[PDB]
């Protein structure tokens, strides 16, 4: 379930960057002409988004390293045991 | 008659271990008992493997096995046309026998490298997305690949209904005979695909090849290489032939299983290693032939069901790399109501426009373009007022041509029907129509100008181009038309 | 001309007869375990032929206690298990003994467990709506009369609730023959299942087959054939409608695995026979309609940790006509019938045979159903009030179309308390036409859990100081 | 002294010899198949040695219709490929036969596939720039002599016409020839590669070797040495410089792993060979410049899963010199030739080997590119109107900087019936710095469209 997990938050980020990227260019808009505008509540919404969708970019890129790590490795492990039963049978 | 003879020394699960028969050939038919067929797979000093076709129950330790000098054949001719074969070419129709033109072993090779031409006519599914996006030419391979319950048979079986008008025609250039190859399907399935063909009338140019679930895993195995020899008859005599494989993973995993019975190395997947030769063995032989061979053709449209939508598994890997295109559907797409499921982002045909007439080519031009602009910009669909004006009309586009590209079921259109939808989608005559109301527009549309001005259809079909009056005069017949539509929402159309 | 045990490895034993005696494959032979505490007659299958006279078969019941050289006598048949109108009622094992009259059924017709599926050309596609009830299976898996229904899901999501929901719905008012195959599943659930068709009187009607989890393999991989053989003589001899219940067919394939490799195969891929596909489809492909013969066959398909993907379910969904696909996310979430809606289909959902509104309604909740799932990572991280005003609106409908989908079952009641309810197919598609339409959008999303039809919605909506 | 088949298992054949007459591993036999409909004659390689005088040989064609008997002839050797000038036109299988000729030079020298790499001493100790003239590769990208490049790029990118437009240049700048080898080529892609060589009249400069995907693994895993070894006859010999064309090596790794899967050896990590970096060593390592002379390769490299740490990429990447990604947004622009000039690289854009001036010149490119890609989604959505005047200028500049990345190519001449350039590296460094400076910002951008050097562009702008 690690690699269907891993798949699931891929695509999670990967919606969520996409309305970051979204948001940060109609504030890009506003700026010529809600509380995600980074520090500015403790112009900063649109950094607040470009970090953010650079974050979910970040996050994109780490999870997919991790599942093709899993995907490596399921492949490997359904190898080692399907040879060990041919083995076994040899 | 001084037959070699050899005795089952063992036998299980389907496959015997027969002494004797030293002058076997490999891939040989043998007869068992009770008229049981085996097919020799593994020669060695001490015995022959052979897989059992089928009634493996009936083979014993003992019993004598006699060997037929033949590799692997079946007959071949027209009368397999609307008849429903084994992969034997036995008839499992309970239509009586089949007059069989001659006989064609199972592995002759493909056509060579210099016994072919380049791909240059089209394929006609009836189906938008593919002939707009990926057109299919004959003698082109293009997998249909994805999830089950994507659409996949539906896309087969609707390119085959779309060959009865070409069928009609009675011209043998144009007309396009069909195989269809059901490898493990469950038999009341291939009984439903068999009627859809027969409402259609599909079946005058239609055979089955089947090797349903309860089938022998020897008969999965070679089912597409008998679909494949019957074709080939056809596509050696100067015919035009398509043929559909649904589908090969299951064809694949009947070979696994035979494979690790006679204890082969397996192995990514448990596979042999040469499950890609099984499939690229089998799929190089849909070609288009030279003309000094006689010009035939025949185009391949395997399918492939993925899981989890992951085609870098071993056999959609395999399978991808060998065909010339392909078509991805996706069960996301198809319940947003995208229907068919193609994703035309990742669907791709190599051929491409050489499989295209100059008429679809050419209304056809933008419509990659403006769908890979209109998924860019989907995320700003709720702020389009802050959007420039060139965003939000590449936005309403880029959602018109989405409803253009969907399609009805069992409902393939003529190549000049599919041109002036297109036409209607990408020279902006959508723009006025609500998005929710294209599809019917456009149907309405169609019917309109084959009720009253089938010149503008005529002239596409004779020519394969849309003339410049032609042009104009389905401009004109659009915007009365567009007089006459009523929005679902009551809005006018016009202008 | 008998033989004997030369090997005895768990539930597979190598048995020696004499040169020209060796029993065909799938013979019936049989062995005495003479130790008093396990004293038994074993009941083993042939399954190969070794060679030099040697055969391996697989043992019915446990070995233990079997010594090496005893004799082996063939029967000379496959194993073969009464048949006729005097099975209804009564329970069997997957030989064929009955367990709540033991001797009962010894002079009837007998008919060997091992037979080809029927013919090309005797089979008819089913197109013909089976009505539930449950609004969920109404409309957006409609079952099929005479085809074949699954539910899949992981381990207790519901499956076995469901099967007896079908038995309660479908079975009761049945006109025809009903046969349950436990088929290696909890002896618990057998006795209660028992117990429940003896209390609703559809017990006479009903044949039972158990084959228990905790039976040898053997017997886990011939209670299925032998509850289809039963069934199979009420299809083609006596020509009455049959309603086949299956729980759980995958253990059918699990136990084909767990003697694979003792039988000398080498494993395929995940772990599974390599011969699993082929298996499976001698057997599904008996459990069908022919023409003018109707099965309605409903079976059980265990989904191995939750994972869609795996070899036995993947192999299975080619053999049905709807499915229902049961999913941990919705369960845990509360919402039973925990079907998935977006991953549940059937062959009868389109204009043609249900008609333009079904499949309309159908297609719109499907399609809001999947914005909403798409949607919900979104919602997750930024907040609903970051979605566009007609997300909003698409997310409220959506939460409320997913509750309504759920059901008070009659099955059920022994877990919630509440008694069950029953939805015509007319009013769930108008229920749903107006939820898609935002009808409902002003009543709480709590309204719409566990209810029946639109009178309990306004019922529960009152309740809860809406209206 | 002949051997007899013992045992066949699809492509594995067994072959007993008499006890001193057992081949050398990799030796070519010869086996007939005499059934009619499928009568031909077995090419096997030894590929083990199972003691007791039995060999274990893949067979490079189906072995349906052999029989366990039959005589098995030792050829003495390797397979063995035709060489010399005589294969330039051609089109050969991985076992030497001419397709398109059968017959055609079974009387040339014949040259083992196996061969070692130049000894170590032999080697040049420094890399070289392979002066390519294409604008975009000389700059942004430079090719190594001796080096190998990766190719990437779907269909309609223009990739054929790339690869048309290297045979060219190295047939008419350096004299050189070329050896495509298609490994896992398609049937239907070859065919069309022949007669579009044809076509262009770049066949006679060019030896195609094909390894067709329905053939048995064997042959698709020594089709890229036999197209090696003519390479190498051409570099050696003759005294050339020779372009090899490797499509797809990905699909000789997956033909090596079929091979070790059938012969029983135990996969390694994620399935493949056990001596899946070694095999790919022997083929790259051979693929240099030495004594003067270079085979240069460009190879298409498939990246499974595109899952760049998967073994064989990772492998492949370990002998890569350069990266060529064409990308379809570049080729939808008419920019030709369609190459990405920020997904692209180069292992030798550094200072020390392409000099100061050359490198600052790529990078000041390079930056301006990639500040243009970042501004490309504001003016998609947004509007150009709302960036900055700076940020302006910079569009414009960056605008006329990518379209003069593209070329008239000497394989474009046959669409367009302009003949193609080939532009100095130093003319295309300075051409590129004042580009960067400023210097042609006034001029319009269609001058920039197709052409060489500066004097192109000067004749380009006054004719507009
Ligand atoms: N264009 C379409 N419009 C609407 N419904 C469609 C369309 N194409 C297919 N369907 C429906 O989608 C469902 C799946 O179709 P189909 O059986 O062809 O898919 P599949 O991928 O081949 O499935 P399987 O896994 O059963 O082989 C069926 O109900 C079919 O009627
Ligand atoms: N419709 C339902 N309403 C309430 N609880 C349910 C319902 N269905 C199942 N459950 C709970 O989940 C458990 C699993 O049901 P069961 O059908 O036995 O699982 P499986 O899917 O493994 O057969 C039940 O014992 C019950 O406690
Ligand atoms: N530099 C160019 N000038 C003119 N036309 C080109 C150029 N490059 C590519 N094309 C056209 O684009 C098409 C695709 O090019 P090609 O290299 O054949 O793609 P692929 O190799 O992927 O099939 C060709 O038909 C060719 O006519
Ligand atoms: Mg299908
Ligand atoms: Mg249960």
């Amino acid at each position: 379930a690690t690699l269907r997990e891993l798949r699931g938050r891929i695509r999670s980020a990967g919606s969520i960057k996409k309305i970051t990227k979204a948001q940060e260019l109609i504030a890009t808009s506003r700026i010529a002409k809600r509380g995600l505008c980074g520090a500015y509540n403790a112009a900063s919404r649109r950094r607040a988004m470009k970090s953010a969708t650079d974050n979910a970019d970040d996050l994109i890129k780490a999870l997919t390293l991790a599942a093709n790590r899993e995907r490596q490795a399921q492949i490997t492990q359904e190898i080692s045991e399907i040879v060990g039963g041919a083995n076994a049978l040899a | 008659e001084r037959e070699e003879i050899g005795t089952v020394i063992d036998a299980g699960d389907g496959i015997a271990h027969v002494e004797g028969l030293p002058s076997v050939m490999t891939q040989e038919l043998l007869e068992f008992p009770g008229g049981v067929l085996g097919v020799a797979l593994n020669l060695d000093e001490h015995s022959v493997g052979a897989v059992i076709l089928g009634e493996f129950e009936k083979i014993e330790e003992g019993q004598q096995v006699k060997r037929t000098g033949e590799v692997l054949s079946v007959p071949v001719g027209d009368a397999f046309l609307g008849r429903v074969v084994n992969p034997l070419g036995q008839p499992i129709d309970g239509q009586g026998d089949i007059a069989a033109e001659t006989r064609r072993a199972l592995e002759l090779q493909a056509p060579s490298v210099v016994q072919r031409q380049s791909v240059s006519e089209p394929l006609q599914t009836g189906i938008k997305a593919i002939d707009a996006m990926t057109p299919i030419g004959r003698g082109q391979r293009q997998l249909i690949i994805g999830d089950r319950k994507t659409g996949k048979t539906a896309v087969c079986v609707d390119t085959i209904l779309n060959q009865r008008e070409a069928w009609l025609t009675g011209d043998p250039k144009q007309q396009v005979r069909c195989v269809y190859v059901a490898i493990g399907q469950k038999g009341t399935t291939i009984a439903s695909v068999k009627r859809a063909l027969e409402e259609g009338g599909a079946m005058e140019y239609t055979t089955i090849v089947a090797a349903p679930a309860s089938d022998a895993a020897g008969f999965k195995w070679l089912a597409p290489y008998t679909g494949s020899a019957i074709g080939q008859h056809w596509m050696y005599n100067g015919k035009h032939v398509l043929i559909v494989f649904d589908d090969l993973s299951k064809q694949a995993d009947a070979y696994r299983a035979i494979s690790l019975l006679l204890r082969r190395p397996p192995g990514r997947e448990a596979f042999p290693g040469d499950v890609f030769y099984l499939h690229s063995r089998l799929l190089e032989r849909c070609a288009k032939l030279s003309d000094e061979l006689g010009g035939g053709s025949m185009t391949g449209l395997p399918i492939i069901e993925t899981k989890a939508n992951d085609i870098s598994a071993f056999i959609p890997t395999n399978v991808i790399s060998i065909t010339d295109g392909q078509c991805f559907l996706e069960s996301d797409l198809f319940n947003q109501g995208v229907r068919p499921a193609i994703n035309v982002g990742v669907s791709v045909s190599r051929v491409g426009g050489a499989a295209q007439i100059k008429a679809m080519k050419e209304v056809a031009g933008s419509l990659r373009l403006d769908l890979s602009q209109y998924r860019e910009l989907e995320a700003f669909a709720a702020f389009a007022s802050d959007l420039d004006a060139a965003s939000k009309a590449q936005l309403d586009r880029g959602a018109r041509l989405v409803e253009l590209l969907k399609q009805p079921q069992y409902s393939p259109l003529a190549v000049e029907e599919q041109v002036v939808a297109i036409f209607l989608g990408t020279q902006g005559h959508l723009d006025s129509v609500p998005v929710e109301d294209v599809q019917r527009f456009e149907s309405e549309l169609l019917e309109h100008v084959k009720a009253s001005h089938s010149d503008i259809f005529d002239g596409i079909r004779e020519t394969k181009k849309l003339s410049e009056e032609a042009e104009e005069k389905l401009v004109s017949v659009i915007n009365e038309f567009k007089k006459g539509f009523q929005a679902s929402d009551g809005s006018s159309v016009v202008v | 001309t008998a033989g004997r045990v030369v090997r005895i490895t768990g539930p597979v034993v190598d048995v020696e007869f004499p040169r020209g005696s060796v029993p065909e494959l799938f013979n019936a032979l049989h062995a005495e375990i003479t130790f008093g505490a396990l004293a038994k007659t074993l009941t083993l299958e042939v399954a190969q032929h070794l060679g030099d006279s040697l055969v391996r078969c697989i043992s019915m019941q446990p070995t233990d206690g079997l010594v090496r050289g005893v004799e082996v006598t063939d029967t000379g048949a496959s194993i073969s298990v009464p048949v006729g109108d005097g099975v209804k009622g009564h329970v069997f094992n997957a030989l064929g003994d009955c367990l709540d009259d033991p001797g009962y059924g010894k002079d009837f017709e007998h008919w060997s467990i091992h037979r080809k599926p029927p013919a090309f050309s005797d089979l008819e596609p089913r197109t013909e709506m089976l009505e539930t009830g449950l609004k969920v299976v109404d409309l957006l898996t409609p079952y099929v009369r005479g085809g074949k229904i699954a539910l899949f899901g992981g381990a207790g999501v519901g499956k076995t609730v469901l099967i007896q929901e079908m038995i309660n719905r479908i079975a009761r008012n049945f006109g025809g023959t009903s046969v349950f195959a436990g088929v290696g599943e909890r002896t618990r659930e057998g006795n209660d299942l028992w117990v429940e068709l003896a209390d609703a009187n559809v017990l006479k009607d009903t044949a039972l087959v158990f084959g228990q989890m905790d039976e040898p393999p053997g017997t886990r991989m011939r209670v299925a054939l032998s509850a289809l053989t039963m069934a199979e003589f009420f299809r083609d001899e006596q020509g009455q409608d049959v309603l086949l219940f299956i729980d759980n067919i995958f253990r059918f394939t699990q136990a084909g695995s767990e003697v694979s490799t003792l039988l000398g195969r080498m494993p395929s891929a995940v772990g599974y026979q390599p011969t699993l596909a082929d298996e499976m489809g001698e057997l599904q492909e008996r459990i069908t309609s022919t023409r003018g013969r109707s099965i309605t066959s409903m079976q059980a398909v265990y989904v191995p940790a939750d994972d869609y993907t795996d070899p036995a379910p993947a192999t299975t969904f080619a053999h049905l006509d709807a499915t229902t696909e049961l999913s941990r996310a919705v369960f845990s979430k509360g919402i039973f019938p925990a079907v998935d809606p977006l991953a549940s289909s059937s062959t009868i959902l389109d204009p043609a045979i249900v008609g333009d509104e079904h499949y309309r309604v159908a297609q719109e909740v499907i399609r809001i159903l999947q914005r909403y799932k798409d949607l919900q990572d979104i919602i997750a991280i930024l907040g609903i009030d970051e979605l566009s005003e007609e997300d909003k609106q698409l997310v409220n409908r959506a939460r409320r179309i997913e509750r309504f989908l759920s059901q008070n079952m009659m099955a059920a009641e022994q877990f919630t308390g509440q008694p069950g309810s029953t939805v015509p197919l007319k009013e769930t598609i108008e229920a749903f036409d107006k939820l898609t339409k935002g009808e409902f959008d002003h009543l709480p999303e709590q309204a719409f859990f566990l209810i029946g039809g639109l009178d309990d919605l306004a019922k529960k909506a009152e309740s809860l100081g809406a209206k």
